[PDB]
């Protein structure tokens, strides 16, 4: 999807 | 009480207002990191058209600290700060990247457009008040399979014009 992560980018 | 700063990159400059009034800890951390030139040579390493561009990762600095830390003594993560008047609406929202609750260090993003599913998940701590057209050019950058631009904009320096702490 549309996330703002730091290491495990998810859907 | 607001903070004011310019991020100067190899592909344009951004004028930024920090909401030190509504997100004091995130603004303070950021400015403490600006003080020791932490962001110099870091890149914008993740860029998704119609969403955001992401930066601030110490580990990806193309050169002082090799791992990501907050601006506070010890470098520990700090808690989230939300406010109903601060939403991920429109272009140029400055917000914190994380890996869940209260895991704020140094990584941040600037929105290309609304992404309000991020409200109350990410500390919004500023907005771009000048350079929206630099942002619009960044949005067009070609990126690899992992969404890293082929030519990532790299921070040359950050000029702080006002730190209220």
């Amino acid at each position: 999807x549309l996330l703002v992560t730091a290491g495990l980018v998810l859907a | 009480k607001k903070g004011y700063l310019r991020i100067v990159t190899t592909q344009g400059s951004l004028n930024i207002e920090l909401h030190a009034d509504m997100a004091p800890r995130a603004c303070d951390s950021f400015l403490r990191l600006c003080a020791v030139k932490y962001f110099d040579d870091t890149i914008f390493h993740r860029c998704i058209r119609n969403f955001m561009i992401q930066g601030g990762r110490a580990e990806l600095r193309q050169p002082q600290s090799p791992r990501s830390i907050s601006g506070f003594p010890g470098g520990a993560p700090f808690e989230d700060e939300f406010d109903n008047r601060l939403v991920h609406q429109g272009i140029g929202v400055l917000s914190m990247a994380n890996d869940g609750k209260h895991s704020n260090l140094s990584e941040f993003f600037i929105t290309f457009k609304s992404c309000e599913h991020l409200n109350n998940k990410h500390t919004i701590f500023g907005r771009v008040v000048g350079g929206l057209d630099v942002l619009r050019q960044w949005e067009k950058l070609e990126t690899d399979k992992k969404d890293k631009p082929l030519k990532p904009p790299k921070v040359e320096e950050i000029i702080v014009f006002k730190n209220p702490f």
